[PDB]
């Protein structure tokens, strides 16, 4: 795992090793992670247009391990050329089935409702990154507790909590949304920020605490 | 050698007039495929500032991603993002020829052996592989 | 409504105050003020420039302060992209040069006998079409006699339809007034056809139309027994697919045929005009206290200042953040100060850099730089200062060093010192001061003081309006009037937005039909001398 | 066996009528379609897993194992039979090796 | 919990000795039928 | 519209008519308190001689007809009742509608 950062006006690269990880020696392995040249953070662009890949200047992004990760060869390999391709590979990869996202809103906790697309051309849809949390937080609410025929105790029993509007419904179907959303592990916590009504139908919203 | 070189190339855009003021070009403008079928998207380095009243001007922009995959065909980069009323169209004459791939060391090393090794002579094995050289020999 | 679980997941995010801003983009409908309440729906309604830039950075330039509701407005004369074609006119919804990329045809399909419709807008990607326009319904006939006909009957004096007719052999078999009555739903007809035994009719399967019958063309003496007939009913079509459904409107003129794929015209951004003023107006009463026009000549800064003077006298408070060019040197900014001398203006100096979220850099004007400072202006609460808070700049064109910060800052000029305090990011503002020349009165020097000022004397305001000059007797001495004066300010001190105040200071005489006041109170600041003495002892 | 039941409830499983393209579709029908063929040769595979209905490698398999060498040109039904009476062979008195003779004719 | 609320003042009556007549408001209770819940985060 | 398939208590698996599905309907919908809608409630049928899915389920639900949806699992018997919809034509109404 990491943390982002930014390159600020003549900031130099032992300053940012000394502010997240206490000492300053640290930054000499930090280099080999953003994979720079000698120049390491450099001013100005039309300097970074000598060998744009290999340097970094004011304003362009920086990676930040965590201290367990600053070792590892591996965690300095990958982190070398990856690049951007870091939340991805983080957030991991996945077929996308959201084809008929207007629809799947008009008849959730019924099945049959999501499918393949495509999308560039003669390969299947995929999705990546925040929208594949998304989409699997949505079909994670969208399915009952018991359905998928391995790995049971997922889903929900949202089919099941449809109730006289009184507002002990309301917050049974706010545990359980809160529930679902924590189950998965790559979450922090979940909170409801809004509950609202309107005769016989509920609305609501929930923000939900990522990892970086 | 190679060293992963990102993909660039010179592309041009046109407006339906010539300007009159110094239109702003930022850093970090991206310039998206207008083909649905390539989503290969690319970066402006450096900041341009068109002319008074020229009618066309020429930058360099570099791909996002390494690799082969940045290569595109002539006439594909046709969109721009941060689009304007004067803007009309963008082309690319040119490809993009300088996408760029690297090896590992053995492999940067191996075709110097082969090099080296291919400069002897007066040998059975030497005989052998420069008779294989030209085409239609083997065995 | 079907009944359903339903889940959206929002990409809508990515205080009181009200804050408003002017300036281009190429689009929204002009003049009228526009409310947002965050970007995500503003790059809808515009598209980009200069105020969207803005926007974007108005909510992000610092981490634990931002403003709140917004109002912008688009400083541009635009006209929409439009054709004229068959009996049909176009209109886009969208008002710039951008519109007239968008293309519109119409096109047929002789085996179904129906209309194809195609909007191209490759900028969005944006590309539907729209099929089986035409055929609303269709007749049909099953008695045994001759020949079965029909027609449908436009009045002039309406072009509507005025009758509709079913006939046997050479008479009629039934009537329909279509302009007015029981059959003013396609419904209607479709029920009291089937109802005749030796008719029949049957409703296209492509979802929903069922037109008002009033918008049905004019179809006359097809052979029934012969084709299971349609009625076309085109316009009905059009409206039904086309009313909440596309980038494009259509109005009419009178008979429809199909056409060529076709490019709009006549869409224009407009040239600049040469005043802003009877446009700038037009915020006055949605409520804004910060404002900050979008430009650099100095004529729109003569405007916003007589603007402001405007509504502040007539107890509309308002205050302006304004910044002039890219680069300008010391004398340049002394000149403009002195030209624009009054108070409730601040002039911000600095140019610089930006980074928007989308990995876009920017050049940067000084009167952005006006607008992400305001953005902590507006969104701290009410009071507090700018002062010393971090400004989340990216780079800067720094040539204002030490000695620049006592005489810029000496003159009344906003600016931002670089610095090197490496716990947070570097750079930071040094002083909330206005534009006005004279140090001594700090409501008109401190900005963050003015603030305090406006907000207490618009309350105590209202609240003497409440009180007495809802006029129900002149019999309520003086002496209850510095009773009430004296509760309302012991809830100033109680919840904590004034120091104190010498209650026995206030003196109230009554002349009659009218009175005055006067009293003292001591005002709620920030620090900003320091100062400690540091002594040795043994 | 049944590869459209037993599956992710959520993922679609019959086209889409409304509009003429649906890769979805052809590819779940795809699969189903080479899951039922290959169930459908599982059940074929009864008929070749007894000697009673074995043919062409089974059958030779089946031969070999008994030792009774096919032979050239021959029948899977006469070759079976043959098989059979093989097994059950009648020899070592005077007339089962007169009556043996028919095989020698 | 027949009902699900309803407001006090306002209720409207009216007489005229042989006839009497009434207003009143009731605010319903029944099923949910429509449930739309929506994420944010802060990424 | 539906007509079901009941195992009767004889272990007789009676094929069944739609005004019978009716009573079962109708039976369940009585017992329940006051209030509470058939809405979402599981039936115990067995299986159905049907015509009717998710698209259908629009199109008699808003025509104001009632009918029994498949779901594939762990719901009692894979089938619940979608609406509780009345045959009156103006939906707009909930008193008269639902």
């Amino acid at each position: 795992r990491f943390k982002k950062h930014v390159v600020q006006h003549e900031e130099t690269m032992q300053a940012i090793a000394q502010r997240y990880y206490g000492d300053v020696s640290y930054w000499i392995d930090l280099v080999e992670h953003n994979n720079l040249k000698y120049p390491y953070l450099v001013e100005t662009d039309e300097e970074k247009m000598k060998d744009p890949e290999r340097l970094a200047s004011t304003g362009d992004t920086l990676i930040i391990p965590i201290e367990s990760d600053l070792t590892d060869v591996s965690a300095k390999e990958i982190n070398s050329r990856d690049k951007d391709v870091l939340v991805e590979l983080a957030l991991g990869r996945d077929l996308n089935i959201t084809a008929d996202e207007k629809y799947f809103n008009e008849h959730g906790t019924s099945d049959n409702i999501l499918a393949f697309s495509t999308n560039g051309n003669g390969d299947l849809d995929t999705v990546k990154g925040i929208d594949n949390m998304k989409q699997q937080l949505q079909a994670r609410l969208l399915t009952p507790r018991g359905s998928l025929m391995l790995h049971p105790n997922y889903g929900s029993d949202l089919h099941n909590l449809f109730g006289l509007n009184i507002p002990e419904q309301a917050t049974l179907i706010e545990m359980e949304v809160l529930r679902t959303l924590t189950s998965d592990n790559r979450v922090k916590s979940a909170n409801l920020i809004d509950w609202k009504i309107q005769g016989n139908v509920y609305s609501g919203q929930f923000s939900v605490e990522i990892k970086s | 050698k190679r060293q992963s070189k990102r993909a660039y190339g010179d592309v041009t855009i046109q407006f339906y007039q010539p300007l009159d003021m110094r239109m702003y070009i930022p850093a970090g403008t991206t310039f998206t495929s207008t083909r649905q079928e390539y989503p290969q998207q690319f970066e402006t380095l450096v900041d341009y500032y068109a002319e008074p009243d020229s009618t066309e001007i020429v930058v360099e922009v570099y791909c996002k991603e390494t690799g082969v995959a940045g290569n595109v065909p002539e006439g594909t980069i046709n969109t721009i993002a941060s689009g304007s009323s004067l803007i009309r169209s963008v082309n690319n004459e040119y490809s993009f020829n300088t996408g760029t791939k690297e090896e590992s060391q053995e492999d940067f090393k191996r075709r110097f052996h082969s090099f080296v090794e291919s400069r002897g002579r007066a040998t059975n094995k030497s005989v052998r592989y420069g008779a294989l050289q030209i085409p239609d020999v083997e065995g | 409504t079907r009944p359903h679980a339903s889940i959206e997941v929002d990409t809508s995010g990515i205080s009181e105050k009200v804050f408003c801003l002017i300036g281009q983009a190429e689009g929204g409908e002009p003049n009228t003020v526009y409310e947002l309440r965050n970007y995500s729906q503003a790059k809808r309604l515009f598209r980009s420039g200069e105020l969207l830039d803005a926007i974007e950075l108005a909510w992000g330039s610092n981490p634990n302060y931002t403003a709140g509701r917004i109002l912008a407005m688009r400083i541009e004369d635009a006209k929409p992209a439009s054709a004229e074609i068959g009996g049909l006119k176009i209109t886009s919804k969208i008002y710039g040069n951008v519109a007239n990329n968008i293309q519109v045809g119409l096109e047929k399909n002789t085996l179904s006998d129906s209309l194809r419709l195609r909007v191209i807008f490759q900028d969005d990607r944006f590309n539907e079409v729209y099929d089986n326009i035409g055929n609303i319904f269709t007749i049909k006939y099953k008695g045994e006699e001759a020949n079965a006909t029909f027609s449908v009957e436009h009045d002039e004096e309406t072009q509507k339809a005025s009758r509709l007719v079913l006939k046997v052999g050479d008479q009629e078999v039934k009537s329909y007034d279509l302009t007015g009555g029981a059959y003013d739903y396609t419904n209607a007809i479709i029920t009291d056809i089937n109802q005749l035994p030796d008719f029949e009719a049957k409703l296209s399967p492509f979802g929903d139309k069922n037109l008002e019958s009033s918008k049905l063309d004019k179809i006359e003496n097809a052979n029934i027994k012969d084709k299971a007939v349609y009625v076309k009913a085109v316009f009905g079509d059009l409206e039904k697919q086309t009313a909440y459904n596309g980038i494009v409107s259509f109005e009419q003129l009178k008979t429809i045929e199909p056409f060529e794929l076709t490019k709009l015209k006549g869409g224009t951004n407009g040239e600049p005009p040469a005043t802003w003023a009877d446009k700038l107006d037009k915020f006055a009463h949605e409520g804004g206290y910060y404002i900050v026009p979008l430009s650099s000549k100095q004529s729109v800064h003569a405007e916003v200042a007589s603007f402001v003077k405007e509504r502040s006298d007539a107890g509309e408070p308002m205050r302006a953040i304004v910044g002039g060019g890219f680069n300008e040197s010391k004398e340049q900014l002394f000149g403009r100060q002195a030209s624009l001398s009054n108070p409730r203006v601040s002039l911000v100096a600095n140019s610089g850099t930006f980074v928007m979220d989308d990995g876009r850099k920017n050049h940067v004007p000084a009167y952005m730089v006006a607008v992400a400072l305001g953005g902590l202006a507006s969104g701290l609460e009410i009071g507090e200062s700018i002062t010393f808070k971090p400004l989340r700049v990216s780079s800067l064109d720094q040539i204002y060093e030490s000695i620049d910060l006592d005489e810029l800052n000496e003159n009344g000029i906003i600016s931002i010192e670089f610095v090197r305090n490496r716990t947070n990011t570097f750079f930071r503002i040094v002083d909330d001061v206005t534009t006005f020349n004279d140090k001594s009165d700090p409501v008109k020097a401190e900005m963050a003081v003015g603030e305090a000022n406006d907000f207490l004397v618009s309350e105590l305001k209202v609240q003497l309006e409440d009180q007495f000059i809802g006029t129900r007797t002149i019999n309520t001495s003086a002496s209850i009037i510095k009773d009430f004066i004296q509760s309302y300010l012991g809830r100033k001190k109680r919840d904590n937005e004034i120091q104190d105040f010498p209650a026995e200071d206030v003196q109230v005489i009554v002349e009659g039909n009218e009175a005055r006041i006067s009293m003292t109170v001591y005002p709620i600041r920030s620090f900003k001398k320091i100062s400690v003495s540091l002594v040795y002892k043994q | 066996a049944n590869f459209l039941k037993n599956l992710h409830p959520l993922l679609r499983r019959d086209r889409n009528k409304k509009d003429n393209q649906d890769p979805n579709f052809a590819l779940i029908d795809a699969l189903n379609e080479e899951m039922n063929q290959v169930e459908k040769d599982a059940i074929e595979s009864k008929l070749q897993s007894s000697l009673k209905t074995s043919t062409s490698e089974y059958l030779d398999k089946f031969g070999d194992w008994f030792g009774v060498y096919r032979k050239t040109d021959e029948k899977d039904d006469v070759y079976r039979a043959r098989i059979i009476k093989y097994l059950l062979l009648k020899r070592g008195t005077n007339n089962a090796i007169i009556d043996a003779i028919k095989d020698y004719l």
